């Protein structure tokens, strides 16, 4: 036994999300758990994040044939055996312009070795920021 | 004492 | 618990004033564990924490916020999500992001360190 690179996790892991971002969005929600935290402008420039499995899954479908370009990709380890990413590329949703976008996962341990599931998901386009 | 603070242990 | 979007605020905050003002005291915020990412490899722990920071030759750096997202996560931790532009020893403003992992430190009430910390230009 020998334990995964974090920045393999990582990597890995975006291969998987941003894959299932096209799959089955629907699906998504498995990924989290119930302290989960996710968001991906409304009223006030940037909108609040929801938590918890249930309230991400409206909270995906309220939006995706999503293409992903990841730029950059760099992960770590962090507190209880967990993954800090930083994802940082481009999205464009159903067909339209490649948008910019600044990303943090904070990923933990499911306690199924190599299993993790998303603590947080902190997503930003960055035009509706900068 | 309520102050949030930040320093290493 | 104080509000994790509390500590996200102090704590940035608290931050780059420091790299504005004294980056030669920055190393204080960093556990013997913490990574500093500035790709680029992590140095690790207070004392090579230091070294980096000083190396960056921090000179005049003003600082503009434009978002911050700080949410609880494991340990009674914060990550923080900062989107920004830094312009340094008067270049020009520059994009970026920085993630945080804030830790409790344990033996006093309200106090982090910083476990994680990331840094990466867009451009």
């Amino acid at each position: 036994m020998e334990k995964p690179s974090p920045l393999l996790v990582g990597r890995e892991f975006v291969r998987q999300y941003y894959t299932l971002l096209n799959q089955a969005p629907d699906m998504l929600h498995r990924f989290y758990g119930k302290n989960s935290s996710y968001v991906h402008d409304s009223n006030g420039k940037p909108a609040d994040a929801v938590y918890g499995q249930k309230e991400i899954h409206r909270k995906v479908m309220s939006q995706f044939n999503c293409h992903t370009k990841i730029r950059h990709v760099d992960a770590h380890a962090t507190l209880n055996d967990g993954v800090v990413v930083q994802v940082m590329g481009l999205l464009s949703n159903n067909n339209q312009a490649l948008r910019r976008f600044m990303q943090t996962f904070v990923l933990a341990p499911e306690g199924v070795a190599n299993k993790f599931y998303v603590h947080n998901d902190i997503f930003r386009y960055q035009d509706e920021v900068f | 004492a309520l102050r949030i603070t930040f320093g290493g242990p």
